[PDB]
């Protein structure tokens, strides 16, 4: 279970290749679902699967 | 003087990631093909107004202009925002600071933040109490017009200033632009493969 600045659910977290922009914080699915977040506490981008 | 806007002006709408996806999003956003008003820099300083939003470009590299002002009532007797390079570093200011009609330098506060071949494009909009700014710098040739060609602007800074805005004023000094007004509209974004918006349809257009 995973929870990021309140945006919460469950699923595996993994490290990320897609390049966000500065000012992004999570990328948002076609079904609407966030599949990747980034760390609030560090520059890190995570996948969630 | 006027001069079309061929396609550019369009930027990032949200915070959010997207790739390889055709989203349709309605925003404001500068339409297509319409008419930008053209200015160009001698000694005086245009009045313009200011209503949902602006998209401002320029080319130089004189630091011709040093930024811009924002507000209702200009003449120092109410909050207006106020954008100006220090020396290198960029400052923004909500006050009621003290203007002339038309300032411009030689060669009640309440908010405060800190940072000719080249061609620098720029929006401004008032949404939801946040004033956004938006910009994208970008190498060119045509000193002259706005290039036939696409670029998505990305947001520098996102303020929570919630002021009331009607118009608004470039500020230059002593020792070239166009600006249009946005409208809403609903626009198709094509995020490619790294998650940058490559092409758009403003498809109210025709
Ligand atoms: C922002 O301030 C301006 C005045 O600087 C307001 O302008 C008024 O707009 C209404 C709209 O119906 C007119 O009836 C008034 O005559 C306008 N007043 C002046 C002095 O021009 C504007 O309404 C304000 N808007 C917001 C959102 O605060
Ligand atoms: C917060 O986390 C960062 C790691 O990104 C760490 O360097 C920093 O020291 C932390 N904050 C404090 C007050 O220690
Ligand atoms: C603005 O553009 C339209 C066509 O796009 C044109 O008919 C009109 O004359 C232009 N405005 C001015 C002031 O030239
Ligand atoms: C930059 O800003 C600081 C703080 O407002 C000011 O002290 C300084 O003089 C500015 N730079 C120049 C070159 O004046
Ligand atoms: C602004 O400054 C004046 C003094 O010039 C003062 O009387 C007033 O209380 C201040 N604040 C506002 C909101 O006018
Ligand atoms: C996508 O980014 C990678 C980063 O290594 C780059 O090599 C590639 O050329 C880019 N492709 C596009 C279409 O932006």
């Amino acid at each position: 279970n995973f929870n990021f600045n309140g945006l919460t659910g469950t699923g595996v977290l993994t490290e990320s290749n897609k390049k966000f922009l500065p000012f992004q914080q999570f990328g948002r699915d076609i079904a609407d679902t966030t599949d990747a977040v980034r760390d609030p506490q560090t520059l890190e981008i995570l996948d969630i699967t | 003087a006027y001069t079309n806007s061929f396609t550019r002006g369009v930027y990032y709408p949200d915070k959010v990631f997207r790739s390889s996806v055709l989203h349709s999003t309605q925003d404001l956003f500068l339409p297509f093909f319409s008419n930008v008003t053209w200015f160009h820099a001698i000694h005086d300083n245009p009045v313009l107004p200011f209503n949902d939003g602006v998209y401002f470009a320029s080319t130089e590299k004189s630091n011709i202009i040093r930024g811009w002002i924002f507000g209702t009532t200009l003449d120092s007797k109410t909050q207006s925002l106020l954008i100006v390079n220090n020396a290198t570093n960029v400052v923004i200011k909500v006050c009621e600071f003290q203007f002339c009609n038309d300032p411009f330098l030689g060669v009640n506060c309440t908010f405060e933040y800190v940072s000719f071949k080249n061609l620098r494009e720029f929006v401004f909009k008032n949404i939801d109490g946040y004033f956004k700014i938006y910009s994208k710098h970008t190498p060119i040739n045509l000193v002259r017009d706005l290039p036939q060609g696409f670029s998505a602007l990305e947001p520098l800074v996102d303020l929570p200033i919630g002021i009331n805005i009607t118009r608004f004023q470039t500020l230059l000094a002593l020792h070239a632009y166009y600006v249009g007004y946005l409208q809403p509209r609903t626009f198709l974004l094509k995020y490619n493969e790294n998650g940058t918006i490559t092409d758009a349809v403003d498809c109210a257009l025709d």
